């Protein structure tokens, strides 16, 4: 995996161009928000078990069948299944903001994701409903931080829906 | 601490350690007096902080192992407070969260099963230790002290509060 | 951005336990019949059925008064069992004959604990009050479950963790309720002391296991910078099956010990193939054994680097694959990343396999794993945390079918993650034929697999190479390619005819028997046999008075049975369609959309309305009108370098001196 | 494809020998069966639409598949998985009807797998919808009928998996 | 880079980003622009820098393969001169060696002894480089700069 | 793997109810035969090596396949065949006191066309040498156990 | 193919739910921003020609690739390069006018790689030459829409690479 520094640094070698104008000046805007990425992971990691439970709390209220006999959510082997799995969407979508690219998401991530979820029958509308809720929640809390040009944060996330998400048009 | 995971890492893949990892290092040698003040700050507030999150616990929770009537449980929960406020102090002195995690993290939930202490009680005085440690230090003191306490509580924050399938209500106790 | 797939195998994780399934999961993981003790205990629990289910009716049947006792012992100011919701059944379901025709209207017509509060019905509300009932008669039917299964897995895989998703200002009134029904549940025997006792013990354990406070999370943590850390919840493990664990100790009898190093050549040659294939220096490994001298470690080192393995798992393969079933074989598991597979690889690069095999057994995962004396098992799905980017790879590599697998399936997979859609059809790649002159040449899925699905969605273009064939007028819009082996001008073209007998000697720029095998070699991709082309001679006569266009002719050749038993008859339905697109519209179909579009008329109408379908297209007027033959105009990637097998005209490689004196230092003395 | 008469000429025709009294006895056994076959293939013509449509209420309906973003969801997946499951019931009628599995394997199984998971279809999903479309079948039918039928569903579910 | 040795390290143990961790990101964000002048500094004077380095290389180390009369030989080392300032610009962009190392570090050697270049020598005219690059940088930028020279010339040693 | 018990289980799980009659009935039947199935599992785990003796002797011997250039020619292969056999019997043995099929359908099917395919091992020939052995076992541990053994036997026919 | 408001749907439609404020709010940001890009179309449409020449004089020509035994040697390998170039072009507009990238995924870059290995064409040389394309649409239609256009092309060179 890569960050964002990395893959400019390396494509400033592999498209010929160097260190020209649009290269610095994108390299200037990225540094310019790094310490806003450094405060918002921040706020995620001290607060994610509470965006968790929050997400999934109204997953289950939105998708009221989930925890309903039959449902996917059903029993609490499959609700603790569920925990840990947006745990892990929200610990990815964390690194992808600090480091301010996407390719984490791509290798930890996404990459076999699909498999896995069609081989074991997990629904991937409820899925995507549950990263949104998250980042909701984490916009929610951003803001009562006090946080104010926070737009990357939706990057992950929305990112993420984006690639599990079936195609529909 | 930083210098230790620097070594551990650059050990394990049998390499000197990069020009990268050196200048993190000397980064953390540079900010190593404000580590000590702050240290030196958390340590001089222990038994204050210890004593107001103790009153505002037995406020919110009173049915708890501390507040049964046994003044060796009182201690004793005392005691855990302060030993975790000693192991954020160590924390800001090593750079990292690794005291913390080797020596009141790992195991801590089979610690606390085998004693028989529940962990939402043990949630809720943290919760209130963080809040003590927010109101006595000063805004940027707490900004880099918090983040430990909130990392101490998310060991012990799932499964747990808050819940969402409710009215809302809190006086159906009766 | 991730296209690429694995694949998802089908996986049935196990749930819960049951006295059979465990029992009989025991003796397949050891790959041998059930033992005389293991049948005692199947013969012991299916004598006891009828009891047990005995019982479970029981408690169903006062299932209504089992959790009014239970709720009437928390709650007040209320009627729970009002909030108590029934399973509804679905009735009138499309297809069940609910409904006849259209006419929906004439179908109808203990002490409790110190300080202990009550919990006000009409205070906590409607939501909660209903997730309290339903937790209570739930807890009820899975204790029937468990009954009825022999085992408490059911339950302590459900409620360890539990304590905490339902909220903790309850979880002392829930333990209360649940005390309650018990008593009530032991009320209705009384006589027994056997389903009693069976009872009192489902709903002991319901209790202990519920009041563990937040189990810890199993970490795997990832073994190099490579590779991510996991988790997994107790639950998870606990429901999973078992694996038998082989623990070798020196003071253990000779057929413990000769037991584990079964389990170690049932691991290490995925069966124990010692006895079938002479390995007779295997007992002066398994004295070194026994006497203690090496470990079960060292054992597995010297069974890596013996003949044996390298005949059974390095001399088939590749060593790629080589690789990828050596990482099951020592250590449990498959590869995690390409990273992982380069070290491997560079480790075999530079010493053999014996490298490998010491890379491997030394590596400090083993030893977290296995350490000197555990005999490496199978990880994988309910052992620890999976890993999404491994998937289905693993999971194949886990079934006895992995050997015989020759193409690498770990590290292909790892290199098209990075990359974009592959050049292939949609469906797959066994939906390539061969872009030979003639037959239908597929890969096999079951025969040497190597399927390589990924994510097409409907809306993709493939890119083909244009052969730069066709008459001069019909170019100079894509007069850009040129493909090998292509008959450009060379078109098989036909005017339509327009009272006297015609002259002995007409000549045109193909004989009508040279124009009527040029079509069928086009048509069929090569002449028919001598009596093949009697159905059609009828077609051939209306071509040659000018009855029917070359068009309606092409039409009839694919029409005909000849075609149907060649290219449909014993194909797959895809397949067909793609094939017979390409012999006659001379070019692959660009992607889902032409599929699924001559899929869908192969499913509604049939093979007749496909061909018609194709010739009918608009796209087949614009190339070929109405007198001209079919030809290729467009090849795939694959198909354009398989025709160009030659590149010496590349390879030519790549004066005065620019400096006086060279390589010389300055101020010599 | 190839049905049982055919299956038995060619092991017959791999040795260049005329057909062995066992090989007889089996060709009399489906010539005695053929009158089953004929019957179960007409119960299954006439109901086909109604047979898939009991299978798709009684594996698929009311579950995740169909919800947004499942599956099934939106009306031309819907459609399409009808169409699936259109071609596996017609497709083991005929199987049923040859009194061999060739067909199934030529026609409905060479590359199901691939498409599939190229595709993003969950193929446990529609192993049960075989299942299901097996067990309504029996149903429609009869038992004897219904496992004769069983056995080329259940070589599709095999094949599929 | 450091930000992703972070990131792997954090993942290893299955865990969100440390506080500390999250200090050593911030504060090479903070760097960051710094870094950039740095490497814009080298790479506006590189062609100086390469002309220079290589007449010293040449004057030191004349039993070369480029120092041989050969046309191709001197382009090819003078266009590696100019990568290697270059990819040493980009690494000090980065700000850890790793960007570096995966480009022209990691099999340097296998890459150079397959092309019968010794490499020795490379490391001669790296070590000359160096010397012209830290002539026209300050004692600061080239306590920046000069660990990658070395991880580079470490790189080379047989 | 799954048995009867784990599938009436989850039937009357997945609709939220308690075991209904037709459940208790089936249950009880598993139950009830479960004395039979281990006697006959008994007699299968002591005679294996016989069966699948007899099953050779009888489908499998003095044909072409066993002719050089057939599949079970050199002793390699013999064996491949045996061992495939003896497979065959105890998962067979292992389904028949699941009292359910997915212990076939996990480890028996899942890949077995793939793998038969591969290395060229006839079909047919092996669902010959499947009947041979279900006529023995049934010939060995009477009628009704002979049958319910023959279910799975079928089903593992049915699966190639 | 996906533009924005295409792609804004299909995620509150997987979800089952309509569009957030948040997706509203990128809708609006696309329908202020498609003047712009409908002016940017307009411009790279009129002066399509001169870009690519302008993009070969100053990337391809008098190398070794126009040289003989290079892969623009020969009347039909330039003319097939330009054709290229006029492909990137035109669909980097497109994927402009879209304000999405998935015009290029399923029209550009699928099976690119395999189909130039196939024919020898040179990676590297693309990618530079797309890079040369990007700078100079960005010099014909300024800084703001050739940094816009420039997402598109470093997508098809990021693919290429
Ligand atoms: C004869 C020397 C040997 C032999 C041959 C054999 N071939 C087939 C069938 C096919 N042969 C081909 C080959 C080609 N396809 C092409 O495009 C070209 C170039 C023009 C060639 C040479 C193909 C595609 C087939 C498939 C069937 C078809 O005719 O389309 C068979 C029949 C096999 C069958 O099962 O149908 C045979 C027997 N076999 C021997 O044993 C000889 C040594
Ligand atoms: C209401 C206007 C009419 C009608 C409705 C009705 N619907 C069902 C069940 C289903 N409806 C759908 C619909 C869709 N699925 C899609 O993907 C889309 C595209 C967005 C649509 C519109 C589906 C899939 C079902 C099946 C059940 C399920 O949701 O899984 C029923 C059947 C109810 C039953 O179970 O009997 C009915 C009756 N009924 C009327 O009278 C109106 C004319
Ligand atoms: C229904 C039981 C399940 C389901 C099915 C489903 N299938 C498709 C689409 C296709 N399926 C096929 C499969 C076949 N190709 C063949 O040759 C044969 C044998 C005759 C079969 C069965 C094909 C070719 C398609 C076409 C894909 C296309 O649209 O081009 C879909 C639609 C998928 C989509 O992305 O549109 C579906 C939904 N899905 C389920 O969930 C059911 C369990
Ligand atoms: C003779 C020295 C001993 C003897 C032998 C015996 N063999 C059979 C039958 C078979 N023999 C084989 C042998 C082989 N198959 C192979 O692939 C190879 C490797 C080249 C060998 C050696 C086989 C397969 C059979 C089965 C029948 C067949 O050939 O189709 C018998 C008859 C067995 C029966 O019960 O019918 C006998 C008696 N017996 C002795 O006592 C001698 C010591
Ligand atoms: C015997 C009835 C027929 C026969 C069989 C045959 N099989 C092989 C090889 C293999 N068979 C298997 C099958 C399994 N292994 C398992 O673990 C399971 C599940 C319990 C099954 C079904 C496998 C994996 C192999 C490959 C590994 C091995 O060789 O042992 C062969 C040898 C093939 C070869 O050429 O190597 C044979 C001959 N062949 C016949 O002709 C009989 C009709
Ligand atoms: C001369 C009669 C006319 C003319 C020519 C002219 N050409 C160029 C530049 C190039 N010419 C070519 C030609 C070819 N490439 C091929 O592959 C073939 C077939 C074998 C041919 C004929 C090429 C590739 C170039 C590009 C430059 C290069 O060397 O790579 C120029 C220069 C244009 C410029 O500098 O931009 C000129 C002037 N000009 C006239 O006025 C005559 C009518
Ligand atoms: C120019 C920048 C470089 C170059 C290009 C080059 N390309 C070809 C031939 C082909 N190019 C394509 C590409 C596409 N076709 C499509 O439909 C699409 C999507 C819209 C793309 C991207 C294809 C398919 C071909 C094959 C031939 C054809 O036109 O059908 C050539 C000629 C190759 C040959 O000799 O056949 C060349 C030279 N080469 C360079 O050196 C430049 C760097
Ligand atoms: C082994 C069978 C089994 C049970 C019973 C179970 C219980 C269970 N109860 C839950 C919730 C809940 N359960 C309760 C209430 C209570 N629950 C009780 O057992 C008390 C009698 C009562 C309090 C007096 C409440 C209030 C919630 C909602 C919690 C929230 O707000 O999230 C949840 C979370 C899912 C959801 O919110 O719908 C589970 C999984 N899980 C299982 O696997
Ligand atoms: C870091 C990338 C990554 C992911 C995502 C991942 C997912 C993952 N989720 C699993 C389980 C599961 N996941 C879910 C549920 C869900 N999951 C969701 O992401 C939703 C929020 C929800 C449904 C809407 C359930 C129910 C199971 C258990 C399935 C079963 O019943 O066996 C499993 C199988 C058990 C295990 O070995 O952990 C995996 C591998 N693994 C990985 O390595």
């Amino acid at each position: 995996m890569q960050d964002k520094l990395t893959s400019v640094a390396k494509n400033c070698d592999l498209t010929g161009s160097s260190l020209n104008r649009e290269v610095v000046e994108t390299l200037k805007e990225f540094l310019a928000d790094g310490e806003k990425r450094v405060q918002v992971a921040g706020v995620i990691g001290s607060n994610a078990a509470e965006i968790v439970k929050t997400a999934v709390s109204l997953l289950f209220q939105e998708y009221p069948e989930l925890v309903s006999p039959g449902g996917n959510a059903y029993t609490t082997r499959r609700y603790n299944m569920y925990v840990r799995d947006m745990n892990y969407f929200l610990r990815y979508c964390s690194y992808a903001i600090v480091a301010g690219d996407a390719s984490v998401l791509d290798e930890r991530l996404l990459a076999g994701l699909r498999d896995t979820f069609n081989s074991l029958g997990i629904p991937l509308g409820p899925t995507a409903r549950s990263i949104q809720l998250m980042k909701n929640i984490v916009k929610e809390k951003l803001v009562t931080a006090g946080m104010t040009n926070i737009t990357f944060v939706d990057e992950p996330f929305d990112y993420v829906v984006r690639e599990i998400s079936e195609t529909e048009i | 601490s930083i210098v230790k995971q620097m070594i551990l890492n650059a050990d394990e893949e049998v390499r000197y350690l990069t020009p990268g990892e050196i200048h993190a290092l000397q980064n953390f040698y540079r900010s190593g007096t404000e580590r000590i003040r702050l240290a030196k700050v958390l340590a001089q507030n222990e038994k204050k902080i210890v004593e107001r999150a103790t009153q505002k616990f037995w406020k919110i929770c009173p049915r708890t192992p501390s507040n049964s009537g046994n003044a060796r449980k009182t201690e004793a929960a005392m005691r855990d407070i302060g030993w975790y406020i000693r192991l954020v102090s160590y924390c800001l002195l090593a750079g990292n969260e690794k005291p913390l995690e080797e020596i009141g993290l790992i195991g801590m939930k089979e610690l606390y099963n085998s004693v028989g202490i529940p962990l939402e009680n043990v949630r809720q005085y943290m919760l209130c230790v963080k809040a003590e440690v927010s109101a006595m230090l000063t805004p940027e003191d707490a900004a880099e002290v918090i983040p430990y306490f909130d990392l101490i509580l998310q060991v012990i924050s799932s499964p747990g509060a808050p819940y969402f399938q409710n009215n809302g209500r809190t006086d159906w106790q009766r | 951005s991730v296209k690429a797939s694995g694949g998802s195998p089908v996986t049935q994780p196990q749930r819960y336990h049951t006295v059979p399934v465990a029992v009989i999961s025991h003796a397949v993981q050891q790959d041998r019949c059930l033992k005389n003790t293991e049948l005692q205990e199947l013969a012991d629990f299916f004598s006891s059925g009828v009891k047990l289910l005995e019982i479970a009716n029981t408690l169903t049947q006062h299932a209504d008064e089992i959790v009014l006792a239970g709720a009437n012992r928390i709650f007040v100011g209320g009627s729970p069992m009002a909030y108590l919701e029934k399973p509804k059944e679905k009735i009138g379901l499309p297809g069940s004959g609910y409904y006849v025709g259209e006419d929906f209207l004439t179908a109808a017509r203990d002490p409790l604990p110190g300080g202990f509060r009550f919990i006000n019905v009409s205070r906590y509300g409607a939501v909660r009050m209903k997730r309290s009932m339903r937790d209570l008669a739930w807890f009820l039917r899975y204790i029937t479950y468990a009954i009825v299964a022999g085992d408490g897995s059911i339950l302590s895989a459900n409620v360890r963790g539990l304590r905490g998703v339902i909220p903790e200002d309850v979880t002392e009134a829930t333990i209360v309720a649940l005390r309650a029904m018990r008593r009530q549940s032991l009320d209705y025997f009384l006589e027994d002391a056997e389903a009693t006792q069976l009872v009192k013990g489902y709903f002991d354990l319901l209790i202990a296991e519920y009041l563990t406070d937040k189990p810890s999370n199993q970490v795997r943590i990832g073994v190099s910078n490579d590779q991510q850390g996991l988790q997994l919840p107790q639950s998870y493990s606990m429901s999973a099956e078992v694996r038998p664990k082989f623990v070798f100790k020196q003071a253990a009898t000779l057929t413990q010990k000769q037991e584990a190093i079964a389990a170690i050549y049932r691991h290490v040659f995925e069966r124990d193939v010692t006895d079938t294939y002479g390995f007779t220096q295997k007992a002066e490994l398994e004295s070194q054994l026994i006497g203690g001298n090496i470990s079960v470690k060292e054992f597995v080192r010297r069974l890596g680097k013996s003949r044996l393995y390298r005949r059974l798992f390095y001399e088939p393969f590749t060593i790629s694959r080589a690789i990828e079933l050596a990482a099951r074989h020592f250590l449990g598991r498959g590869l995690s990343s390409r990273e992982e597979f380069q070290t491997y690889f560079d480790v075999m690069t530079k010493g053999g396999l014996p490298a490998l095999v010491d890379a491997f057994v030394d590596s400090a995962e083993y030893s977290d794993y296995f350490g000197e004396e555990t005999v490496p098992y199978l990880r994988g799905l309910g052992q620890e945390a999976q890993e999404c980017r491994n998937w289905g790879p693993q999971l194949d590599l886990f079934k006895y079918s992995a050997p015989v697998r020759k193409v690498p399936q770990f590290i292909t997979l790892f290199g098209s993650y990075q990359k974009p859609l592959p050049e292939q059809h949609p469906y797959g790649c066994g939906n390539d034929p061969l872009e030979i002159q003639f037959g239908a040449i597929f890969p096999q899925e079951t025969r040497n697999p190597h399927p390589q699905p990924a994510f097409f969605n409907k809306d993709t273009r493939r890119i083909l190479i244009g052969s730069g064939a066709g008459s001069p007028d019909k170019l100079n819009g894509n007069a850009l390619g040129k493909v090998p082996g292509s008959l450009g001008t060379r078109v098989l073209k036909l005017e339509p005819l327009h009272g006297h007998q015609s002259p002995s000697v007409n000549l045109l720029h193909h004989s009508s028997p040279a124009f009527i095998e040029g079509a069928y070699r086009q048509v069929f991709g090569r002449s028919l046999y001598e009596g093949q082309r009697q159905p059609l001679s009828s077609t051939e006569s209306k071509l040659l008075g000018g009855e029917i266009s070359v068009r309606e002719f092409v039409r009839q050749l694919a029409k005909s049975k000849v075609f149907r038993s060649l290219y449909w008859d014993s194909l797959y339905v895809t397949k067909a369609i793609e094939y017979i697109h390409r012999r006659l519209m001379g070019r692959p179909t660009y992607g889902r959309q032409e599929m699924n579009r001559y899929y869908d008329i192969c499913a509604t109408r049939g093979f007749y309305a496909l061909i018609d379908a194709i010739i009918d297209s608009p796209e087949y007027l614009e190339c070929f009108g109405e007198n001209t033959v079919p030809y290729e105009r467009y090849v795939t990637a694959r198909g354009y370098l398989m025709r160009s097998p030659r590149h010496e005209n590349q390879l030519r490689r790549e004066t005065v001196p620019d400096k006086y004196n060279p390589r010389k230092a300055n101020w010599a003395a | 494809m190839q049905d049982a008469i055919t299956a038995l000429i060619n092991s017959s025709d791999v040795q260049g020998r005329y057909l062995d009294p066992s090989s007889l006895d089996k060709l009399q056994n489906y010539f005695q069966s053929g009158d089953m076959r004929a019957k179960t293939a007409i119960a299954v013509s006439a109901n086909a639409k109604n047979i898939v449509t009991k299978t798709v209420a009684k594996s698929l309906l009311y579950t995740d598949i169909t919800a947004p973003g499942g599956n099934m969801y939106t009306c031309r997946r819907y459609a399409a998985c009808v169409r699936d499951l259109d071609y596996f019931l017609r497709y083991a009628t005929y199987a049923m009807l040859a009194g061999d599995t060739s067909i199934l394997d030529e026609r409905i199984l060479n590359g199901l797998r691939e498409t599939y998971n190229s595709l993003g279809v969950p193929i446990g999903a529609t192993i049960r919808s075989v299942q299901a479309m097996k067990e309504v079948v029996t149903s429609l039918v009869g038992a004897d009928a219904g496992r004769e039928m069983g056995v080329y569903f259940d070589h599709i579910a095999a094949g599929l998996s | 880079s450091i930000i992703t040795k972070a990131i792997a390290s954090a993942d290893r143990e299955a865990r969100y980003l440390s506080p500390g961790e999250l200090r050593t990101i911030r504060d090479f964000y903070n760097g960051g622009e710094n870094r950039l002048r740095i490497a814009t500094t080298l790479i506006e004077n590189r062609k100086e820098i390469v002309e220079r380095g290589s007449l010293k290389f040449w004057e030191c180390c004349p039993d070369t393969p480029s120092n041989s009369g050969n046309r191709t030989y001197r382009a090819s080392c003078l266009r590696d001169q100019d990568w290697y300032i270059r990819l040493i610009a980009y690494t000090v962009i980065v700000g850890d060696v790793e960007p570096l190392k995966d480009i022209g570090i990691v099999g340097v050697k296998e890459m150079y002894e397959s092309l019968e270049i010794p490499l020795r020598n490379w490391v001669e005219c790296i070590r000359c480089l160096k010397e012209v690059t830290l002539d026209l940088l300050s004692r600061e930028d080239a306590a920046e700069v000069t660990p990658y020279f070395d991880c580079l010339i470490q790189g080379m040693i047989p």
